[PDB]
Parts: structure tokens; sequence; C-alpha cells
């Protein structure tokens, strides 16, 4: 409950103040679910309950594909301009 | 001459009849804002046939002292 | 740096107190830093199977929420398919 | 007589082939009233050749 | 029906050129419609409201659902013809639009999520079915690549949705953590009043809502549904709204909170507002589809709201096909084509259109005096109900707020109909090319139900009030 | 009624307006333009930090002194309020017609939100849908929402008041011959 | 093994103006009671989707010039129309059973069919190779699930005894 | 009369002040997404402020609620002035 | 009553034809069948609806009936 709430804000944080660059906020949606699925197995153990373990690994397989999809976009983008500049979408 | 009017009786009737019926429509509608609003059954509202919403659980290690009332 | 500030302390409180059914504000938070008392852990002799996590997941997911399971099967056609349209240029 | 006008009485401009030129790039006027494609067939001309 | 189509159309498509694309989306086009004919009958399944839970408990089919299941599919059935029925037969309009191999199957899979949301019991189907909605509308916005805006339109919507759903999840976990379920059937008055569940509600109120350009991060939204081609910016500015307003209308979860107040008020000051200054038709459009959303946001307050959601969402989407379409009729007789994707984007290339084709322009007019509430239009007695719902539980200010707004956007509704009978000089006299007979069909018939259908009000509340009741 | 606390409630307003500026101040640092610091928050802000504060003192106490001076709670407190509010707000562009103009106007929008409750939420029991309806049965006291096919004369007369035709007893009867 | 119910259901539910048969019959049951009705629908799809698509191209070709479809087209619109007639077929005689439509017909040929069973031992509605809580998951995913029919189908086909009717 | 009423104060409240109010806060509302050079951090920052301000203000009007309206007349003035 | 909503929907579907000759800057005669097709397949939809609110009505009769 503390750790995945600790990942999550930092990241949306993170996420949010990133004038930098994009592949620290595909870093941060990984990590902001990764923190999301500690809160919810931490939750699901205290209640010996399965339907949390559930959730999870669905989230699992939901974000592995959202990164593929989102790593196809970028390589479009790439596609036509040929350089992912600083403050680029 | 030429003036055939509608006779005074018929008339009234006529009015009576459209504002019954619309009285009518009225009670109908006021009966069906009470009817929706109102509490349904659980079979209605969520499962015709499993309507017992009482929840079984898992059988792997079904423990005899888990079911209450 | 005072937005980043802010920002910080505000979502911490919050996502801390969300989880708690109390009334009264301060007493939300004072209940998540409650982490004071320790879990008995009694033993019972009901469990006669070998069934871990893994075997339930696979027989709820399997049985249970099947339909969830045949949507993933979708999700994963998106997985395939998007990226293909996307990159591979169908000009034959 | 015409000069376009908006639904509000302001100012419009009329938009042609005059300004999608390389002088109307790199300034800052907000997504609604910009101008530039990045799109047209006049820039897109050499494009990914 | 709709799976057995999206698996057939991957095998059928496989194995067919790019030369075939159009008569794909032509047959899928006449599948649906045999579906909404043959499969309609099972309306008579809810009779008296009766409700059904199916694959466990995740799925709730009753009379709500099933409309929107209608609507979805003839909203999906006049998205197809106008990719699959070329307007013209010149090789202008064959560039412009010609659609791509993969988008049907895209359109397919997002219909597929929408109808998973409505019917969805269970949050764990609503988060699969919003990430099916949400992933395969990334992919309709940048499929066409060959664009730099839509490129960046995906993109963008790629990170601001991903936030979002991330939103949703923080909030269905959190609500897990307090109750021990995933089911909202697992509340009652009780539950209601004992537990302080208003934050963990309203945060999945907003995650949901946010996804359809609710203020102030309506600009986002606003930027894809601008960048994004004509033909696409049609079906992405309508479906996602229908889905989960539909989802939050259904699960009776704000029923008279504050800061749904406050946001919806916002909601229609921005899109009443912001809106005016805008020179360009797209930006203009869905400034529109933002107050329609505060109109449409203000009935998730109320506990009895069915009739006023279901007469509005089903006039605002024929309305809003009606006009894209008018716009896109239009191309024809303007003189400057500003890209392959977005042919028209300034208003005032519409002047002199009445001198041209005058009956496209009593359509816009019947139209546009349908958004604005004029009756004897189908958008009067859509603005009607809303207002009946919320002066019957209690909302004052915000019907006087309904009402400014609705005055506000009567003008850059009519900056269209305005510059549309102007006058031009080098009218049209004469032209060999005639436009489709299928659009020109599907447009008047939109038409007619915008104009006529008050006939038939009597006939849908008796309709409504046995099986809605 | 119950009176108010001025000086309490505008001590918790102001330093609400004071946080209020301070978040709006650190917003704009983070969304504007050009090349800034953790200086210019205070330095380069429109006035956001004066203008909550200022309407907030002027709001709350506007409206918990004239509640107290009129001794109700109702709507025209709220009108006050919003009345110093615009002056307030106005008192920023540094003209009189527009300082009267705010003043006037954020006062009636400020009046109409106190005279339908003062709240953008809903009572839920005041409500129509939640409250009785209809014809009255039997001679019972009439209600808001209650509809009644005759009314009482007394009650009309006091409501109304007496005289320009309406009267305590009809007037033909009044002046029937007593045979 | 056993064949009794785990869990209480509705004994005679009415979902209609007519009486109930069953409520979640086997795929078999709904395809060997449908009437000729069913099967002319099914012809109906079949010819009307081909048809339609010819119908559309001599309305607005996908040239310049009418040409009839290619028999590729025809081919996959006459397996997607049957794929059509079959759902609506299916979904016209479950409703017969529901108590939806007119079902004097399909009461009396299930009232023999049960009689019959009963005379040679058999358990009604049958006999299976699933645990019993299997069964219960069975019918609580299939059960109603034609109402789904516009999104997927699904079908049952596991001889459960949730069936609702009474227990004889 | 016929200027300073007729075609002064009572066009003032109504098409010519009307005009120029919504003139100004048209100009506002859209001048507030202001730098196109990165449409990401600006509505990512609008996210942080939004929840931040929700957040804020259900709490405040949890305690007293005619504290926070003053807080919504200013942030109007913030966002259309 | 029942002619009278089909007369009306056909007549509602001689407009869509009208409508959609005129759109495309036709004369209003240019294909008469199609106020033919326009006409029987809306005359089906307003008997479609006909049909729909008899089954209505009566299943509030009935539900007064056994009352
Ligand atoms: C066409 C089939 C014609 C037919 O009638 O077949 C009867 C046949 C049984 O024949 P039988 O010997 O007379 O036994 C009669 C009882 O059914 C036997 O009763 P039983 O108790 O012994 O049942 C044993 C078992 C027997 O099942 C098996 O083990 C056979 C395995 C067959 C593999 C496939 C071929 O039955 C099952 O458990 C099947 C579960 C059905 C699951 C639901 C599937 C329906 C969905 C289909 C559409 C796809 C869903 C899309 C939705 C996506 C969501 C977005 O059952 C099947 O064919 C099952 C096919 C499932 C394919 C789908
Ligand atoms: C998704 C990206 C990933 C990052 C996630 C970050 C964590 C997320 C945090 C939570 C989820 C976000 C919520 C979004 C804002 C909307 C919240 C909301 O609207 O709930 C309001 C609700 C009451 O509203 P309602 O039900 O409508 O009306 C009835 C009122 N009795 O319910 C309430 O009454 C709210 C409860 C009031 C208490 C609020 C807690 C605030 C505590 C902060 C104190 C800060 C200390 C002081 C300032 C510090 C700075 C120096
Ligand atoms: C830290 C210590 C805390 C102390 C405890 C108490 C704290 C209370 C704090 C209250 C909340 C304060 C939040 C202030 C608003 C956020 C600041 C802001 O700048 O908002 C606008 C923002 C940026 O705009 P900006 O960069 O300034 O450019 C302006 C040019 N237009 O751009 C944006 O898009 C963000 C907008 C956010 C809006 C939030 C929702 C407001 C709802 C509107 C209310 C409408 C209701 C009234 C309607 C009446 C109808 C006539
Ligand atoms: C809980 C309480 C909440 C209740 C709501 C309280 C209301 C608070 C309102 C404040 C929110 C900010 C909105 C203020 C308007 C924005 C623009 C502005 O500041 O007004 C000035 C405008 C300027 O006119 P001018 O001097 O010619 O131009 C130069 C300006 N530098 O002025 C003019 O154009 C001339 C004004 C003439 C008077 C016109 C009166 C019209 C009244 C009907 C208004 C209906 C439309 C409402 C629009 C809503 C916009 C938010
Ligand atoms: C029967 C409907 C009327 C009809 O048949 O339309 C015919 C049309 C004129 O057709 P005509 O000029 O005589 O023949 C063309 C020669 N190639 O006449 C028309 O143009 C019909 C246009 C009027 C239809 C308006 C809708 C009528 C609704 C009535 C209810
Ligand atoms: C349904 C397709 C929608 C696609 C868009 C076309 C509009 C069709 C509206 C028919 C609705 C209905 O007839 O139904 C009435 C419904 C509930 O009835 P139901 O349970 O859904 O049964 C219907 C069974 N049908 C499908 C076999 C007929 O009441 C409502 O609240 C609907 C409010 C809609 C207002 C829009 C009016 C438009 C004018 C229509 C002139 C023909
Ligand atoms: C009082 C109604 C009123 O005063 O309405 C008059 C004004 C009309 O504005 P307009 O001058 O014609 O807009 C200019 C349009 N042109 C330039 C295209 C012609 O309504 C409004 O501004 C909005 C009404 C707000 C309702 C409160
Ligand atoms: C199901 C629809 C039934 C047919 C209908 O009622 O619609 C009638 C219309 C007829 O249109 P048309 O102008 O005469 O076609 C002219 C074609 N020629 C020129 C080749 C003859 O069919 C359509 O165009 C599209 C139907 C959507
Ligand atoms: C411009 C016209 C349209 C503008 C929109 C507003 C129209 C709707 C009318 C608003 C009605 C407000 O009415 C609200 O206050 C009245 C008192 O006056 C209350 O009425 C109640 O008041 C109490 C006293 O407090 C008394 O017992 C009274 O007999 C009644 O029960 C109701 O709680 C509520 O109905």
């Amino acid at each position: 409950m503390f750790i995945g709430t600790i990942i999550l804000v930092l990241s949306f944080l993170g996420f949010v103040f990133n004038r930098r660059n994009i592949i620290l906020a595909f870093i941060c949606l990984e990590t902001m679910l990764l923190g999301i699925n500690l809160i919810l197995l931490r939750n699901s153990v205290l209640f010996d309950d399965i339907s949390g373990s559930l959730f999870a690994i669905v989230i699992i397989i939901l974000a592995g594909v959202e990164s593929a999809i989102g790593l196809s976009l970028l390589v479009s983008y790439y596609r036509l301009r040929g350089v992912i500049n600083s403050y680029g979408i | 001459t030429f003036f055939h009017p509608k006779s005074r009786e018929d008339i009234l009737n006529e009015e009576a009849k459209i504002v019954q019926a619309l009285n009518n429509q009225r009670e109908l509608t006021i009966k069906m804002h009470e009817l929706k609003r109102e509490e349904k059954d659980y079979a209605h509202s969520y499962s015709p046939l499993f309507s017992d919403p009482v929840p079984q659980g898992g059988s792997i290690g079904k423990a005899p002292g888990s079911s209450r009332e | 740096l005072p937005l980043v500030l802010i920002s910080l302390i505000v979502l911490t409180i919050s996502g801390l107190m969300i989880y708690s059914n109390d009334s009264i504000l301060i007493n939300k938070l004072l209940e998540a830093f409650g982490n004071d008392y320790n879990t008995i852990i009694t033993q019972d002799w009901f469990n006669i199977e070998n069934t871990t996590l893994l075997t339930t997941i696979g027989n709820v997911l399997l049985t249970n929420n099947a339909f969830i399971l045949l949507v993933l099967a979708i999700v994963l056609l998106l997985g395939i398919i998007g990226p293909i349209s996307i990159t591979m240029k169908h000009k034959e | 007589d015409p000069i376009p006008s908006g639904a509000l009485g302001q100012k419009v401009p009329h938009v042609d082939e005059s300004h999608q030129d390389l002088l109307f790039r790199t300034s800052h006027m907000v997504e609604d009233l910009e101008t530039y494609d990045e799109d047209s067939p006049i820039n897109t001309s050499d494009a990914n050749t | 029906m709709l799976i057995l189509a999206i698996i057939s159309l991957i095998t059928f498509v496989s194995m067919s050129k790019l030369s075939d694309n159009r008569a794909i989306i032509r047959l899928i086009n006449i599948y649906l419609i045999l579906v909404l004919v043959l499969d309609s009958f099972l309306y008579l399944l809810f009779l008296n409201n009766q409700t059904y839970t199916v694959m466990g408990e995740l799925l709730i089919f009753n009379s709500f659902t099933f409309y929107i299941d209608m609507l979805i599919y003839f909203i999906m059935i006049v998205i197809s013809s106008l990719y699959g029925y070329n307007l013209y037969n010149n090789n202008l309009y064959k560039t412009l639009f010609e659609p791509k191999k993969e988008l049907i199957i895209l359109f397919l899979i997002n219909i597929l999520g929408a109808l998973l949301i409505v019917h969805s019991n269970d949050f764990i189907t609503l988060f699969v079915a919003i990430e099916l909605q949400s992933y395969s509308i990334y992919l309709i916005t940048a499929i066409y690549n060959s664009s730099y805006k839509a490129s960046k339109a995906s993109m963008l919507y790629f990170f601001m949705g991903g936030i979002l759903s991330i939103l949703i999840a923080y909030s269905i976990n959190t609500y897990y953590s307090v109750l021990n379920s995933y089911t909202l059937h697992s509340l009652d008055s009780l539950i209601i009043n004992t537990l302080d569940l208003n934050l963990i509600l309203i945060a999945l109120s907003l995650g949901l809502l946010f996804k359809i350009g609710i203020a102030p991060l309506h600009k986002w939204l606003i930027s894809i549904y601008e960048n994004t081609p004509i033909l696409i910016t049609i079906y992405i500015s309508l479906i996602p709204k229908i889905s989960i307003l539909s989802y939050l209308v259904l699960s009776n979860i704000s029923i008279n909170s504050l800061v749904i107040s406050i946001l919806a008020i916002l909601t229609l000051l921005v899109g009443s507002v912001g809106g005016l200054l805008q020179i360009k038709i797209k930006r203009l459009l869905a400034f529109s589809g933002l107050t329609n959303a505060g109109y449409m946001m203000l009935l998730l307050l109320l506990n009895n709201n069915e009739f006023s959601y279901l007469y509005y969402i089903t006039q605002y989407s024929i309305s809003h096909l009606a006009i894209f379409m008018i716009i896109i009729f239009s191309i024809y007789y303007i003189n400057y084509i500003n890209n392959q994707y977005n042919p028209i984007i300034y208003v005032n290339q519409l002047k002199g259109l009445i001198h041209d084709n005058a009956y496209l322009v009593l359509s816009m007019a019947i139209v546009v005096f349908s958004f604005i509430g004029i009756p004897p239009l189908l958008g009067f007695f859509g603005k009607l109900n809303i207002l009946m719902s919320i002066l019957n539980n209690g909302y004052y200010f915000i019907s006087i707020v309904l009402i400014v707004a609705s005055l506000i956007s009567a003008l850059y509704y009519l900056y269209l109909l305005n510059v549309s009978i102007q006058d031009k000089n080098n009218i049209l006299i004469n032209s060999n090319e005639t436009v489709s007979s299928v659009l020109s069909y599907i447009l008047s018939s939109l038409i007619i139900l915008i104009t006529f259908g008050f006939i038939y009000n009597s006939l849908i509340i008796d309709i409504f009030n046995v099986y809605f009741n | 009624f119950h009176p108010y606390n001025t000086l309490g409630l505008a001590t918790q307003s102001a330093m609400v307006g004071l946080g209020a500026g301070v978040v709006a101040a650190a917003a704009r640092n983070s969304l504007a333009t050009g090349p800034r610091n953790i200086l210019t928050t205070f330095s380069k802000s429109g006035g956001v930090v004066t203008i909550f504060t200022g309407a907030s003192i002027a709001y709350v106490f506007t409206y918990c002194s004239a509640a107290n001076l009129r001794e109700r709670k109702d709507g025209w407190n709220h009108m006050w309020a919003g009345a110093a509010t615009g002056a307030v707000l106005g008192a920023r562009t540094k003209l009189v017609p527009a300082f009267i103009g705010w003043t006037v106007l954020c006062g009636a929008a400020c009046g109409l939100f106190g005279w339908t409750g003062a709240r953008f939420n809903a009572d839920r029991k005041a409500s129509l849908e939640q409250s009785p309806k209809g014809f009255v049965q039997e001679d019972a006291h009439q209600t808001f929402w209650e509809v009644v096919h005759r009314r009482p004369l007394s009650l009309t007369v006091e409501q109304l008041g007496e005289g320009r035709g309406i009267n305590a007893v009809p007037i033909a009867t009044a002046t029937e011959a007593p045979n | 093994s056993s064949s009794t119910p785990l869990v209480k259901t509705s004994v005679n539910y009415s979902y209609g103006d007519y009486p109930l048969i069953d409520a979640d019959p086997h795929f078999k049951r709904v395809v060997g009671y449908m009437r000729p009705s069913d099967y002319g629908v099914i012809g109906l799809a079949t010819a009307a989707l081909p048809a339609g698509i010819c119908f559309a191209e001599w309305l607005d070709p996908v040239k310049g010039k009418f040409a009839r479809p290619s028999v590729k087209f025809l081919r996959v619109a006459t397996m997607l129309g049957f794929a059509v007639g079959f759902g609506a077929a299916y979904a016209r005689s479950s409703l017969r059973f529901f108590g939806v439509t007119e079902n004097a017909r399909e009461y009396k040929k299930d009232e023999a069919q049960m009689a019959a069973r009963k005379a040679a031992g058999l358990e009604p509605y049958g006999t299976s190779s699933l645990t019993p809580e299997l069964q219960e998951i069975a019918a609580k995913n299939s059960a109603h699930s034609i109402a789904g029919l516009f999104i997927f189908p699904w079908f049952n086909f596991v001889n459960h005894p949730y069936h609702g009717r009474e227990q004889k | 009369i016929a200027h300073h009423v007729d075609k002064g104060s009572l066009y003032r409240l109504g098409p010519v002040g009307i005009n120029r109010l919504l003139n100004k806060a048209s100009y506002n509302v859209i001048n507030l997404s202001s730098n196109t050079r990165s449409s990401l951090s600006m509505n990512s920052m609008l996210i942080l402020i939004t929840i931040v301000s929700l957040l804020l203000l259900v709490l405040v009007m949890n305690v007293n609620f005619i504290i926070v309206i003053p807080v919504l007349i200013s942030i109007l003035y913030i966002l259309f002035s | 009553a029942l002619f009278t909503s089909l007369v009306g929907a056909s007549g509602l579907g001689f407009a869509t034809k009208f409508l959609s000759n005129k759109i495309r800057l036709k004369p209003a005669g240019y294909y008469p069948l199609g106020y033919v097709f326009s006409g029987v397949a809306w005359a089906g939809l307003g008997l479609v609806l006909h049909n729909v609110h008899q089954h209505s009505l009566e299943v509030l009769e009935k539900k007064k009936t056994a009352l």
C-alpha cells in the first residue's frame, strides 16, 4: 500500500514535469501500472482473495499490449519525421 | 338562416370528452411515474433463474463451519 | 518545485486517506499510519489438494471468467494487427 | 465589399496559398488561429522521397 | 455477430488486395443491416424491464443497453457507407477518401469495446473493454500515417488516455481495497450512507469523463478532432462518448455530486464561450460536442434519467452525422483544397453554398436549428426532457446556466448558416458529375427524421412506458 | 436564526484564499512560456494572490456581516458579497465605470445564486421528486408543490391584502337584501 | 454423476405471457424444434446478403460502370448470410422456449420427450461428463446469452439440470 | 434618452456589451493552452492542477461551503478574464 | 390507424427521395421508381412501429385484466 502509492505518485510527477524526452513518459506509465499491481496484490493477500490477482494478471497483459501499440505509434512518428526531438510528441 | 351552429349541448359534451381523456392521460402519467421508482424484485432486476442472491464460494477446500446465516 | 511539492504532499495524503471509511478527515490518515499490530496466522486442515495461486487463476479465469479471456484474445489480436497496419505499408 | 467576418463580428484571415510559406512558420499563435498546415501539398511536396 | 464479422474479415481481408477494400466495407455494411433487421425482435425479452445477467455476473442486458446497441450499429452502417460508396467517381475524390486495409477491422473492434462497456456489470469487464476501445482508437487516429498531424494526435491521445486508464484502475483497486468486491450491485442505500466512498467513485467518473473531453481537459481532444481526418473525426468524436456516458448513466454512481455539478457547469460555459472565435469547422463542432457532453453530464445526478438520455443521445448522434455529412458534400463546390485529408478547414470556405446547392443548406439549417433547440425539430424535445428532469430533482442554477449556454452556442452554430446564405461571385451553373445515390439518401433520411420525428413522440412514450417501466 | 462569526470565518477564508493564490502562482510558473525560475512565482504572477485573497475576504466578510445586520439567512446577503467581490476585481482595471459594472453584475449573479439556494447541488428533499405533490386530499394545508381545486378565502385575503377588488366576502352576498 | 442441483433457482418464471419450457435449452433441442419459418428465414438472409451487394452495385457501382460482383464476394456473402440466418433462427426458437412467443407445439413436444425419457429411466435434460460445480458454472455462463447475440454468440452444450422447471 | 439609453446602456446590457464580454472571455479561454511547442507537458500539468484543485476544493467545502464560492468566482476570472 | 400511418410513412419516404434528388441537383422526377421503393421501405418502418405499439397497448391492457 505504501510502495505502490509512492511509485505511482513519483511516476505521475515525472510524467507531468518531464521537459526532456518521451521514453520517460513510457517508463512512468509502466511504473504506474506496476505500483497499481502491488497495491492490489497486497490487498488480495490480506483478504485472501483471488479477484485481485486476476485483475493483476489482466493488467500485465494489457500493459504489454499497451507498450506494443505505443511503440508502433512512435515508429510511425519517426517514419515521417526522422528525429524525435526533446519537446515533440 | 344560413347560421347552422352545433348546439350548446353537443359542444359541452365534446369538450367534456376531451377533458376526460386528458385527465385519463394525467392519471396514467402519474401512475407510471410511481410504478417506476418503486422497488422491484431481485429476479426482475438481476437474475430470473438464479434468484438466490446468496453467494456460494469455492469448493476446493470447503471448510465445514464457513456457511452462515 | 512549488507545484512539485504541493502535488506530492496532496497526492500522497489523499492516496492514503482514500483507503479508509472513517468520516473525520485527519483520522482517515492516522488510520493509515496505524501499521502497529501483528497478524496471527493459524493452521487449519481443510485444504486437501495442492492448489496454488496459478492453479486457482486458471480455474477461475477459464471457468468463472471465461469471457474476459475470450476478450483478451482480441486485445492481443489488436496487438498483432495494429502495429502491422501502422508499420507495414501495403502498397501491394 | 467581401471581407471575411466571424461569429462574433471579429476579423478573420482569408486563407490562400499565400501564407503556407516558410515566412509564416516559427510563430506562436494558438492552435486555433495559426493557419500553417504542415500537411499541405506545398510543404509536403518533397516528402520522404 | 460482431465477432464473426471481425473473425471473418481478418481472413477475408488478408486474402484480398488493396483494390477490394471498398467492396469489403460494403459487405459488412449490408451484413450489419441484416443483423439489425433480423435479430431486432429480441427487445421482447426486456418486457417490464426484465434484466438479465450473463457470463456469470459480468454482463447485464436491459432495454437501455439494447437500444444503445442498435444505435451503435445504425451509426456503424452510416459511417461505413461513407468509406464504401464513393461520392464522385473523380480522381480527386479517389485520392481524398480512400479506405485503408485495416481500418474496418479497427472500427468493429471499437464497436465491440463500446458494447462491452455499456453491457458491463463488473469493473473487470469495464477495464478490459475500455482498454479495447482505447487501443483501437489510438490506432484509428494513427492509421493515416502519411500525415504529420495525425501522428502527433495519436501520440498525445495515447499518453493522455493512458494516464486516465491509470486513474480508473487506481479507483477500482481502492474500491476493492475497501469492500472486497468488483461489482456495483454490491452497493445499496445502506452501504452508500454507511461508507465514505464519495471520493472513490467520483475518481471513477472523472477518469472516465476526462476521456470524452470534459472540462478543463478539453483542449487535447479538440486538438485531436481538428488534426485528424474528417471521416475519422466523425467516428472518434461520437462512439467513445456514447459508451462511457451510457455506462455512467446506467450505473447510478454520482447521485448528487458537487464536483460533477461544478465541472458540468464549466463545460457548458467553456464549450459555449471558447467556440465563438473559432474559424475552423472541426474545432467548432468539437466545442459543440463538449457543451452537449455538458448537458448529458447533468443527468448523471438524477437516478431517473433514461428517457432524457436516450432521446438526446439519439438526436445528437443523428445531427452530428448529418452536419459532418453536409460538410463532406460541400467539398465539391468550394474553390481551394487545403489537404488530402482535410479538404475543408475554414468556415469561410462554405461561403455562397446556397447559390451552388440550396437544398444542402436547407439541410444545414434544419440540423443547426436542431442543435440550438428550435422546435418542432427533435432538439427541442430533447433539451426539454433534460429541463424537466433537473427541475424535477432540484437543480435551478444549472437550468439557468443551461439556458444561457444554449443561447451562447447559437452564435457559433449560426456562423455556418450565416456564411452559407451569403452571396458569392462565380456561382455554379452546371456540372455533369453527380454525387452518389446512397449517401444522398442517407443524408436525406437523417434530415427527415430530425424534422418529422416529433410526430412519433407519443408512440415512443408508450413503448417506453412498457419496456422501461 | 443563529448569528455568524465574522472574523473567524474571515481569517479562515483569507488563509484559504492565500493558499489558492500560491497554487495558482506555481501552476502559472510551470505552464508559462519564457525562462523562469522559483523567483518569478510571486513577481511575474498577474495578481493571482491578491485576487484570491481580496475576493475571499470581501465575500465572506460581507455575507456574514449583512447576514448579521439584516439578521437573516437569504439571498440578499450573497448579492452584497458578490457586489463587494465585483468591486475588488474591478478595482484592478483602474476605471470607474468598469468598477461599477463589475460590482453590479457580479452582485446580481451571486444574488441569483443565493436566490436558488446558494448551492450548485440540490437539496434532494425539498425537490419535487421526493416531496408531496398532486392534489391534496381533504382540506389540509396546501404545501408548495401541492395542487388544490378550491382555495380558502381567508388565506387569500392575508397573502394578498384587501382592496383592489379583493375582499373578505363576495360582493353580491355582501349586498344581498336581508329577505 | 449425481445430477442434483447445488443452487436454488426459480421454478416457473414467466419471461412472457405464455408458459415456459426451458430457460437454458440445449443446442440440440433448439435445432430440432425449429419450425419451417426458421429455415425460411435462414434462406432469406442467405439470399438477401449477396443480393444486397448486387442491389448496391446497381445503385452506386464501385467504378464508373455496373459490373456484377465477383464470385469471391458472393461466396463470402452466402456464408455470412447463413450465419446471420442461423443466429436469427436459434433466437426465434429459444424465445419459444422462454415463453416470449407462441409455444404450443413446443410445449407438447417437450411433454412427450420428457415423459418418454422418464419411462426409459434417463435423467431429464441428460447426463454429463462434468462435476456438478462446473455444471452450475456452465449454466451461469450460458443462461440467457442469446440476449447478447448482437455482440457474441454463446451456446449451451453441457446437459446441466438447472433448467427453470419444477423438479418433475 | 435616444442616445444614452436606447442606444447606450441598453445596448451595453445587451448586444454590444455581451459581444465585448465574449470577445475577451473567448480570447482568454483559448489563450490558456499557450505554448504549442509541446502539447504533452502542458496538458499533463493541466491534469495535475485539476486533480489538486478538486482535492483541495472538496476539502474546503467539507468544512465550510460559503468560503469556496469566492475561490470559484476568482477561478472563473482567471479562466475568462 | 394503420392506413393513415402507412400513407404518412410513405410521405416521408417521398420526401427523402425528393430531397435526395435535389441534393444531387437533378430534377425531382429523375428516377420515379425510387419514389416507390422509398415508399414501401418507410411504409414497412411505420408498420413495424404500428405493431410494436399495438403489442404494448395489449400488454398494459392485459395488466389491467389480470388485476
Ligand atoms: C491517475 C494518475 C496517477 C496519480 C494518482 C494520484 C493519486 C490520486 C488521488 C485520488 C484520486 C483523484 C481524485 C480526483 C479529484 C476528485 C475527487 C472528488 O471529486 O471527490 C469528492 C468527494 C465529495 O464530492 P461529492 O460526492 O460530489 O459531494 C458530496 C460531498 N459531501 O469526496 C470527498 O469529499 C473528498 C474528501 C475530502 C478530503 C480530500 C483530501 C485532501 C487532503 C489534502 C490535504 C493537503 C494538506 C494541506 C495543503 C498541503 C500543501 C502545503
Ligand atoms: C497549498 C496550500 C493549500 C491550502 C488549503 C486550501 C487550498 C484551496 C485551493 C483552492 C484551489 C485553487 C486552485 C486554483 C486554480 C488553478 C490555477 C489556474 O491557473 O487555473 C487555470 C490554469 C492555468 O491558467 P494560466 O496559466 O494562469 O493562464 C491564464 C490565461 N487564461 O489552467 C487550467 O486549465 C486549470 C484549471 C483548474 C480548474 C479546477 C476546477 C475549477 C472549477 C470551476 C468552477 C466553476 C463553478 C462556478 C460557475 C458559475 C457560473 C456562472
Ligand atoms: C457562486 C457564485 C458564482 C456566480 C457567478 C459570478 C460571476 C463572476 C463572473 C466572473 C468570472 C470571469 C468572467 C468575467 C468576464 C470576462 C471578461 C471581462 O473581464 O469583462 C470585461 C469586458 C471588457 O470590456 P472592454 O472594457 O470594452 O474591453 C477591454 C477589457 N480589457 O466587459 C465588457 O465587455 C462590457 C460589459 C458590459 C456588461 C454586459 C453585461 C452582460 C450580462 C449578461 C452576461 C451573460 C453572459 C455570461 C458570460 C459568462 C462568461 C463566464
Ligand atoms: C432503435 C434504433 C435507433 C436507431 C436510430 C433511429 C431511431 C429509431 C427510434 C425508434 C425507437 C423505438 O422504436 O423504441 C422506443 C424506445 C424503447 O423501445 P425499445 O425497447 O427499444 O423497442 C424498440 C423495438 N424496435 C427496435 C424493433 C423498434 O424508446 C426510446 O426511448 C427511444 C427514444 C428515441 C427518440 C428518437 C426518435 C426518432 C424518430 C424515429 C422515427 C421513425
Ligand atoms: C423563471 C422561472 C423558472 C426558474 C426556475 C425555478 C422554478 C422552480 C421553483 C423553485 C421552488 C423552490 O421551493 C423550495 O422552497 C420552498 C419554500 O418557498 C419550500 O417549500 C417548503 O417550505 C417550507 C418552509 O421552509 C414550508 O413548510 C412550505 O410549506 C414548504 O413545505 C420547498 O422546500 C422548495 O420547494
